[PDB]
């Protein structure tokens, strides 16, 4: 089957500046070849059709080029909302093959995170878990570390993290990072601290609680 | 103008069958061609089949054809697409896309997605906690806070704030899987400290899998 | 091709039982898409492999055709091997024909289609455009995968209000051992 590839795979633009997303076939289909856009949790949306025309409704900042192998989707203007993953498609020849996919992203200047920690609920202790749940917000870049320390002991193991997907409304990301540890366990100890390293810190930041 | 509207999630046996649907409304159910897209682990698009509901007609991918069944229902209006031995593979989301009859394809409106889910793990519903921000060194400046979803499966589970209000300045990371195959989710909230005692904030918690609905209040302690 | 066959019972005392057939050839061309390098003689267009679509104008009373694999010419020594897994979409070309993405039948857009096909041959595939209202011009099309390049075929069905008048071809003559000769 006729098999697409779209390159670059991640792209970095800053906002307000032209970008462009190149793709390429393995044969000749003519004009045959449209351009979806999709956001994180939603549905994917129609850009180009014909490989060169706006879809109805579309912004004028979306345009399309190439015909034949060579095939060109660029952006005027990114905006702040242009955040997404695009994919091409061939229409020429059953079956219709979809493009790996590029992820466009915003640059934005480096910014450090601000820390909190949330302690285990009382509800929980009573199912004899205890869970500690550090935040970050509003950091760049994406590179940032937790490390969870009790009574200064460090904790290895037992923590997992999970990061957004850098909301729009400020393109930063986001981090949590959560500490599962048993009631009996955490009835042995009184300090429970959490130490975040991050570009935007010149030293290790320490949020700290007493609890028990 | 046109609306397509899927089914909720679903969570079979491995091995077992599934008849997702597709109400089409907004135009004729004849007059443009339908097809499904099978998103591989969320970031890979792939074309199954589409069926003209104009004759009857249908025409499956190569790797898709006869483990997968496509029908229509033209009194309906709405169109069903069934699998057969799912295996851990066939765990995608699966959306209904709209194109045209006759010369070009191209995929105009799409489907919230429906989620298939092949059981690697027995269901179970969240526990929703709150995480209090307060009780602690201080609450500087404005206080986050938010509730820990802790041990669900399958996903997804929905998080809302105030019965959908406030909604600027709401975090909702993404679930993490544990090594007993639970999923846990956690979301968050930034208000100012002002407001600790004198609002009210309430996080709606919804796992359609379970039926479980939980209206916790975040609250100081 | 002049022959018989039957049924004969005179051992039981019965009668006997004979039929008598012969086979004549109607054309000599056929409007079909030859993609593959073996060129046929009796196929109107042969295409290049460099050229990976081909396009044909249909009519009342007229054979199309559609090949897409090798065929055994009296130079090549005819031996058992199987076919080539040619990946023909739809499974069946002309009974079923793609208008597009989607599959529609033959029978749908011509009146009473009449279909040929070769039960030991994947390809070539063959229909005989019938007496047909839709006077309107109507794309159908299959589709070849021919090392691992698709190869389709397109056929513009139309029944113009009124037939072209004249269709005049011009030849130049030949000196063949000094002899002016011409050619058809």
């Amino acid at each position: 089957s006729i098999v697409m590839t779209q390159t670059p795979k991640f792209l970095l633009v800053p906002a307000g500046d032209r970008v462009t997303i190149t793709c390429k076939a393995s044969q000749s289909v003519n004009n045959d070849v449209t351009w979806y856009q999709q956001k994180p949790g939603q549905s994917p949306k129609l850009l180009i059709y014909y490989a060169s025309n706006r879809y109805t409704g579309v912004p004028d900042r979306f345009t399309g080029s190439g015909y034949g192998t060579d095939f060109t989707f660029t952006i005027s203007t990114v905006q702040a909302e242009d955040l997404a993953v695009y994919f091409c498609q061939q229409d020429y020849s059953s079956p219709l093959t979809f493009g790996a996919g590029t992820k466009l992203e915003l640059k934005r200047t480096v910014a450090a995170p601000s820390v909190f920690i949330f302690p285990p609920s009382d509800e929980q202790l009573k199912s004899g878990t205890a869970s500690v749940v550090c935040l970050l917000n509003n950091f760049y870049p994406r590179e940032a570390k937790v490390q969870w320390k009790v009574d200064n002991a460090l904790q290895s193991g037992n923590s997992q993290e999970s990061v957004t997907e850098q909301d729009s409304k400020d393109s930063t990301y986001s981090l949590s990072s959560t500490l599962t540890l048993s009631k009996a366990d955490y009835e042995k100890h009184k300090v429970y601290a959490c130490e975040v390293t991050h570009q935007g810190l010149s030293s290790p930041v320490t949020k700290s609680f007493n609890r028990g | 103008e046109v609306q397509l509207q899927q089914s909720g999630p679903e969570l079979e046996k491995p091995g077992a069958s599934v008849k997702i649907s597709c109400k089409a409304s907004g135009y004729s159910i004849t007059d443009y061609n339908m097809n499904w897209v099978k998103l591989s682990n969320g970031k890979s698009l792939e074309w199954i089949g589409n069926i003209d509901p104009s004759h009857g007609g249908t025409t499956y991918n190569q790797k898709f054809k006869g483990k997968a069944t496509l029908t229509v229902d033209k009194s309906s209006s709405t169109a069903y697409m069934q699998l057969k031995s799912l295996t851990s593979e066939d765990s995608a989301v699966y959306h209904c896309a709209r194109s045209t009859l006759y010369g070009n394809s191209a995929m105009d409106c799409w489907g919230q997605g429906t989620s298939v889910t092949v059981s690697s793990a027995s269901t179970k519903g969240p526990s929703v906690f709150p995480l209090a921000p307060s009780s602690k060194s201080t609450s500087g400046g404005t206080a986050a806070l938010g509730c820990l979803v802790k041990d669900y499966f399958p996903e997804p589970v929905t998080v809302s704030w105030n019965s959908g209000a406030l909604t600027s300045g709401v975090h909702t990371f993404p679930a993490v899987l544990q090594s007993s195959g639970l999923y846990s989710l956690s979301s968050v909230v930034t208000v100012p400290s002002s407001s600790l005692g004198t609002q009210t904030y309430i996080c709606n918690v919804n796992h359609k899998p379970s039926n479980t609905k939980v209206d916790k209040k975040v609250e100081p302690k | 091709f002049y022959f018989m066959f039957g049924c004969n019972n005179n051992k039981g005392e019965g009668n006997i039982g004979i039929v008598e057939l012969l086979i004549s050839k109607q054309e000599e061309k056929i409007k079909g898409c030859n993609f593959h390098e073996s060129k046929l003689d009796y196929f109107n267009e042969n295409i290049s492999s460099d050229t990976h679509e081909c396009t044909l104008h249909a009519y009342e009373n007229d054979i199309i055709g559609f090949n897409c694999l090798e065929t055994t010419h009296p130079n090549e020594v005819e031996v058992e091997v199987e076919d080539a897994e040619i990946y023909l979409q739809p499974e069946n070309c002309f009974n079923n024909v793609y208008k597009g993405l989607n599959s529609v039948d033959i029978t749908t857009i011509l009146k009473n289609a009449q279909t040929y096909n070769i039960n030991n041959k994947k390809t070539p595939t063959f229909l005989k455009i019938p007496p047909y209202n839709l006077l309107e011009d109507v794309e159908i099309s299959c589709q070849c995968t021919i090392k691992q390049v698709v190869k389709k075929i397109k056929v513009i069905i139309t029944k113009n209000d009124t037939v072209l008048l004249k269709r005049e071809v011009q030849s130049e003559s030949t000196l063949d051992d000094k002899i002016y000769k011409c050619e058809h």
